[PDB]
RNA sequence: GCUUGUGCUGUCUUCGUCCA
């Protein structure tokens, strides 16, 4: 993740008309699929994806 | 050395140790070496499987 | 002085041999109405170290040593959820254990433990043979040869798609099942030990 | 063979901690990390998470009167006398009093009979050891003054001797840095030594 | 080539690979090319022939290796990275109720220095495992009250008054690393009680 | 493991007086060790007389067996036990078993069974450079502290005196 | 007695301090506690102490 | 073998130490580096003869640093093995791969290999030895050893030596 | 650490025979070489010393030192202790328990003896100073174990090797 | 009982800014 804030983002990943933004704050939020790690060891809802 | 020797001895045999005896009269083990381990192996009986 | 040395040296040595006979003469655990010596089916939880993330990972071990149905938790084991599908997985018809095995790395194990007795005495949950009903007993397992049979390629070579935790319960499970073979397996290692 | 051995509050203790009841018990000093602190209780937590307990009779001192909270904060790292050990709920008591915290020193039960402890030579050894760290470091004064001059008593009335009655010469003190003896020929070989204590000094090289 | 005759040494001949044979003299550092004894040196002690044998330097016991799988190297300079499960200077647990730091790694052995002194060397297997103790858990006090973190150097006072840079804290004892204890690579183990913070 | 404990004997085939002297040895040196035991023996078990002789029988048996028929400790412990112990009937005609070894006790007359031979090669080396130095008259101290030598301390001081007083044959045969 | 090295290096946290001073304890005793006798030979190595 | 060299050492000074006693106070630091050092190129460095005269020059001052930096040269004597070279030793320790002999501060490792066979290794015997018939090698014994190969380690050196020729072994 | 006087030593493409130290074979090396260099620059001899003339220097130096700090106010544990360094301390005093257990010459006026017949003798004006401490040290006490344990004295028979090591026996005090 | 995450492309092209 970025060092910005992510507060400002809706459901749907993007932020609303009307909201206050400062320098880096994320505005589109957008992830892309990754091959997971050897977290299946057990990590049950904290296994990045 | 001599447990995997006779490992190999009894596969050579066939991998099934009928009898106690066997292990001197298959030429298996030595004497001394027999008169100590006979009574600490054993060989699971099943009477079903053995009616005589 | 070296009479003193050879004597005290003597004397030492026979009391790390009586410590060592102590260490490794234990017959496996002895299900209720069954004789002794009878290998029982053991059923090992552990979720690791017990971080936030950590999971808790279950192995079941039917008598004639096969491991059976290795499954993951995918909910916090403080929650209700956690409980319900325990209790489903304990109840389930092909799977029937005789023990419940508990060890960890650090002091959360007791949660764990504590939540594993309180939900087997709460759901009654009993030993299942398929007249006299024995609930299943819950332990703290000593991991002396779990910890490095983990990490030998024998146990890796063995179970090659698992992770570590896993080879951690079939280590706890087959040490309940027989704890002189697993000290015989780990060769080397055993002189090691804490003796 | 004997029955599959069932582990007691001391072998889960162990398990669990790796600490044995031998090594973790009534009486020790350990350094606890703070994790909450209130009016009446404290609650620490030790190296191996087993989580502490201070009350208010164990946090301050008997002649201090300020709250526990201006007197400690969150995350500080303290040491700590242990009071009692709960081996079976993992929680123990501890004492912060200076009685508990400082005094025990001699934890181990040493047998100093005096038949079988050389009593004499470990005291003498002790007491040796003390004198060793009663040592301390110093070095000399520099002071940059006209009249100044870096000599002794004897050195500075033979500099004084060569010249009239009147000047005046500057010495370093014995009586330590924060002195400055003033030396000033008052007749043919008659010389005076008067000692100044300085106050308010920026530096021991400094006026 | 090399002869009693001074004008046949001052020649140079081309001559194919297919027919030399190596020559390893008794007492000569040699590195291991390749088998199950890859990259260990050590001094020449017997050449029996096809079948060398020499005493090891990372083991420190003789081997036996075919000439085939030696090559001259005077120097060992061998890595340890990538193997094992323990970097240099781990704080490991030997077993239930020991701890040590790794002081130098090998690639099948490992040499820990205990709490209390004492050498031990081990295979990576018998190690019980490796603390991974939290920051918090990596803290200790000196005898003044003084906080101490891990990177903080702090000196004696007690006993030889030695000094060093902390660098691991396992309950009172400190781990610490110094320039001039040359005998087990500046890693001596103290209390926290022995020392003072600079 | 017997293969492996006597891979070091030069010769492990006694002659009968030096395996007469061998269980001797063994018997005295379990006497010493086991000073306690036998005094826990003579006090409890006062009623039955010359314990300590079966004691001795016991320790004789066991070393036969070692030696002679190479019986390994567990053999011994299981199929020989009636050797390690002693029964008698009290005058209120009470069956009372003494357990005279354990076998912790087998495993050290196999340590003693291996130790023995270091003292035996030791003294056969010392008896022959008394062969080589061939002496007139036999020397009274020399066979006054051989014949009651049993550690190879007190053969090395033999040794010493020997080298000392007749340094001259010594300087002979070959400082 | 101690040398030199054993008379800084001997700390309470050590545990040669058990025997740091020690005197009048006869031979006899000593089979019953092997590990004393055997720490101080270990330390008598390490050149820090010498058994007398 | 002991020789005499000129060595040179290169010192560093911090600013907090410009003082009169400057001069003194690097002469006891180069005494505290140098007395009892090992280097694999010299050997070992025993003593530095005249310790209390070595001149050491003006320093130069660092450029970025402040620090100044001393040239020091001096004459010390320094004792080095050579391959192929017999000399006395005194056995350490008794081990049934080899004993092990000290040569003034370097320690020197002889295994069984390089040991004649008749040297029987006697754990038995108090204290443990090699003995022949007519020889008893054991710790605090004279022993005459040629030294075969010296390992050079970053501050350490290690020596091998060998007893199976001629006019060596007990002395 | 230390770095010795002799400097340069570049890339080349020959290699040469006489690289490896042997005692032997008298290589000594580049920095154990026959001609060295002092700090002006001017020729300079290799110097060898036996175990005598190390011995009165160690301890002429090490007396020096210890009166010198001791403001100008002879046993071996309280002279080794007076360096600085553990380490250095027990360096210091395991070659003083070498060279006091194999002393061959405890004396000044022996030591100085010795060096001069070593020297100023005919035969030995020719002899490597590495033999002239080797011999000096090792107290042989036949031409031919000398040969055996130094093998550079066999090409050197121009040498009147038997009566210069009963010379030495002579000196050395029984 | 609960604890805060730690970084960035390359290569061209075009249009501009201040001097010259």
């Amino acid at each position: 993740l970025k060092h910005g804030t992510y507060e400002k983002l809706d459901e749907d990943g993007l932020i609303a008309p009307g909201v206050r933004v400062s320098g880096d704050d994320i505005i589109i939020g957008k992830t892309t699929p990754i091959p997971p790690d050897t977290e299946e060891l057990g990590q049950r809802t904290k296994y990045h994806t | 050395r001599k447990a995997a020797g006779l490992i190999q001895s009894i596969q050579r045999i066939g991998s099934n140790l009928v009898n106690r005896a066997h292990l001197i009269t298959e030429q298996l083990t030595s004497k001394t070496v027999f008169l100590n381990m006979a009574s600490f192996v054993y060989i699971v009986f099943d009477p079903d499987v053995e009616r005589n | 002085k070296e009479s003193i040395r050879r004597d005290c040296e003597r004397v030492l040595y026979f009391q790390v041999k009586n410590s060592f006979t102590k260490k490794i003469d234990q017959a496996p655990y002895q299900p209720p109405t069954y004789a002794k010596g009878t290998i029982p089916r053991v059923l090992t939880l552990s979720f690791g170290e017990g971080n936030r993330g950590d999971a808790v990972l279950g192995v079941f071990m039917d008598d004639s040593g096969d491991v059976k149905s290795q499954i993951k938790f995918d909910e916090d084991f403080q929650s209700r959820d956690f409980s319900d599908s325990l209790t489903r997985y304990i109840k389930s018809n092909n799977i029937n254990p005789d023990i419940i095995g508990i060890s960890g790395f650090n002091i959360h194990t007791k949660k764990l433990f504590d939540k594993v007795n309180e939900l087997v005495n709460e759901e009654r949950l009993t030993i299942e043979y398929d007249s006299d009903k024995h609930l299943i007993r819950v332990i703290y397992v000593n991991d002396e040869t779990a910890r490095l049979y983990q990490h030998s390629s024998k146990s890796s070579a063995e179970y090659p798609n698992r992770p570590q935790l896993a080879k951690y319960c079939i280590g706890l499970a087959k040490y309940i099942q027989s704890p002189l073979l697993e000290y015989l397996a780990l060769d080397e290692s055993m002189y090691s030990l804490h003796i | 063979r004997r029955d599959f051995h069932i582990l007691n509050e001391a072998e889960i203790f162990q398990l669990l901690t790796r600490e044995t009841v031998d090594s973790f018990r009534k009486g020790m000093v350990i350094p606890v990390y703070v994790r909450k602190v209130e009016s009446s209780y404290m609650s620490v937590s030790t190296q191996s998470l087993i989580a502490g307990n201070i009350q208010r009779q164990d946090i301050l001192e008997p002649n201090d009167r300020r709250d526990p909270r201006e007197v400690y904060s969150v995350g500080q790292t303290v040491r700590a006398c242990i009071l009692d050990v709960d081996y079976y709920n993992f929680k123990c008591q501890l004492s912060l009093l200076r009685q508990f915290t400082e005094n025990q020193v001699a934890g181990l039960n040493v047998n100093r009979n005096p038949k079988f402890w050389d009593i004499e030579s470990e005291n003498r050894d002790r007491q040796e050891e003390i004198d060793k760290q009663r040592e301390e470091s110093r070095e000399s004064r520099v002071i940059k003054h006209p009249f100044f001059h870096n000599m002794k008593s004897k050195e500075a009335e033979d500099y004084l001797a060569a010249r009239p009655v009147g000047d005046v010469v500057i010495r370093p003190s014995s009586k330590g840095s924060n002195h400055i003896t003033i030396s000033w020929k008052v007749a043919p070989q008659l010389y005076q030594h008067i000692d100044v204590l300085e106050e308010n000094k920026d530096d021991a090289n400094a006026i | 080539l090399h002869s009693d005759d001074d004008t046949i040494n001052s020649e140079t001949v081309e001559i194919p690979t297919s027919d030399l044979r190596k020559i390893f003299n008794v007492g000569d550092h040699v590195r291991v090319i390749h088998g199950k004894h890859t990259d260990d040196t050590g001094l020449i002690v017997e050449v029996n022939g096809d079948k060398v044998e020499f005493i090891s330097n990372q083991t420190k016991r003789t081997v036996i290796v075919f000439s085939n799988y030696l090559i001259k190297s005077t120097d060992s300079t061998v890595s340890i990275n990538e193997s094992g499960r323990f970097e240099l200077h781990d704080l490991v647990q030997v077993n239930s109720d020991l701890v040590g730091i790794v002081i130098r790694a090998q690639k099948d052995s490992f040499d820990v220095l205990c709490s209390d002194g004492k050498l031990l060397s081990l295979p990576p297997v018998s190690i019980y495992s490796k603390l991974n103790l939290n920051p918090n858990q990596q803290i200790a006090i000196d005898s003044n009250g003084v906080e101490v973190k891990v990177g903080d150097t702090v000196r004696e006072f007690t006993g030889e008054r030695r000094q060093g840079t902390i660098l691991h804290v396992y309950r009172n004892f400190l781990f610490l690393r110094s320039r001039e204890i040359v005998e087990n690579q500046g890693v001596f183990v103290t209390s926290s009680n022995r020392v003072k913070t600079i | 493991r017997f293969q492996a404990y006597r891979k070091s004997i030069k010769n492990y085939k006694l002659s009968d007086v030096d395996y007469s002297n061998e269980r001797d040895w063994i018997v005295e040196q379990l006497k010493l060790e086991k000073r306690d035991f036998l005094q826990h023996l003579t006090q409890a078990h006062s009623s039955v007389a010359h314990l300590e002789e079966k004691f001795e029988a016991s320790v004789k048996k066991i070393v036969d067996f070692i030696a002679i028929e190479s019986f390994e400790v567990p053999f011994i412990w299981n199929h020989r036990r009636d050797y390690a112990l002693h029964t008698y009937n009290d005058d209120s005609n009470n069956t009372i078993i003494v357990k005279l070894l354990n076998e912790d006790d087998l495993w050290r007359i196999v340590q003693l069974d291996l130790d023995y031979h270091s003292i035996h090669d030791k003294k056969a080396a010392l008896s022959s450079i008394y062969k080589q130095l061939d002496l007139d008259v036999v020397d009274p101290t020399y066979e006054e502290f051989f014949g009651s030598a049993r550690t190879l301390s007190e053969l090395q001081d033999i040794d010493d005196y020997l080298t000392f007083n007749y340094s001259s044959q010594v300087k002979n045969l070959t400082s | 007695e101690l040398t030199e090295r054993g008379k800084l290096q001997i700390e309470p946290e050590s545990p040669y301090f058990d025997f740091k001073y020690a005197k009048n304890r006869p031979i006899s005793a000593l089979t019953a506690t092997p590990d004393l006798y055997l720490r101080m030979i270990q330390a008598e190595n390490d050149g820090l102490v010498n058994i007398k | 073998m002991f020789f005499l060299k000129d060595l040179s050492l290169i010192l560093t000074l911090h600013p907090s130490y410009f003082g009169p006693q400057m001069n003194q106070y690097l002469r006891e630091k180069l005494l505290t580096d140098v007395e009892g050092t090992c280097t694999g190129q010299f050997g070992y460095i025993v003593t530095v003869l005249d310790g209390m005269n070595i001149d050491v020059g003006k320093g130069r001052i660092i450029p970025g640093s402040g620090s100044a930096e001393f040239e020091v040269k001096y004459r010390a004597v320094v004792w080095k093995p050579f391959k192929g070279e017999v000399v006395d030793a005194i056995v350490s320790n008794v081990s049934p791969i080899g004993f092990f002999a000290d040569v003034g501060p370097l320690n020197v490792f002889v295994s069984t290999r390089l040991i004649p066979d008749n040297l029987v290794y006697n754990p038995s015997n108090s204290p443990p030895a090699y003995m022949s018939n007519d020889e008893l090698i054991t710790k605090g014994s004279k022993v005459r050893l040629k030294v075969v190969g010296t390992r050079t380690d970053v501050n350490e050196i290690y020596a091998i030596g060998s007893i199976k020729e001629d006019f060596l072994g007990a002395i | 650490v230390s770095t010795s006087t002799v400097g340069a030593r570049r890339r080349r493409a020959k290699q040469q025979v006489d690289d490896e130290e042997n005692a032997t074979l008298l290589r000594l090396g580049p920095e154990f070489a026959l001609k060295q260099y002092d700090h002006d620059g001017n020729e300079h001899d290799l110097i060898a010393l036996s175990l005598s003339e190390s011995r009165l220097l160690i301890r002429e130096a090490l007396k020096a030192r210890s009166r010198a700090r001791n403001g100008g106010v002879i046993d071996d544990d309280e002279l080794a202790k007076v360096t600085s360094g553990a380490v250095a301390n027990g360096v210091v005093k395991k070659t003083l328990d070498y060279l006091n257990t194999f002393a061959r010459f405890k004396d000044e006026e022996t030591c100085t003896a010795v060096d001069q017949l070593l020297h100023n003798s005919s035969d030995c004006s020719v002899l490597h100073p590495f033999e002239i401490a080797q011999l000096s040290s090792l107290g042989c006490e036949d031409v031919d174990e000398a040969i055996t344990l130094i093998p550079s004295l066999a090409a050197k028979k121009e040498v009147n090797l038997q009566r210069i090591l009963d010379e030495l026996n002579r000196l050395e005090d029984p």
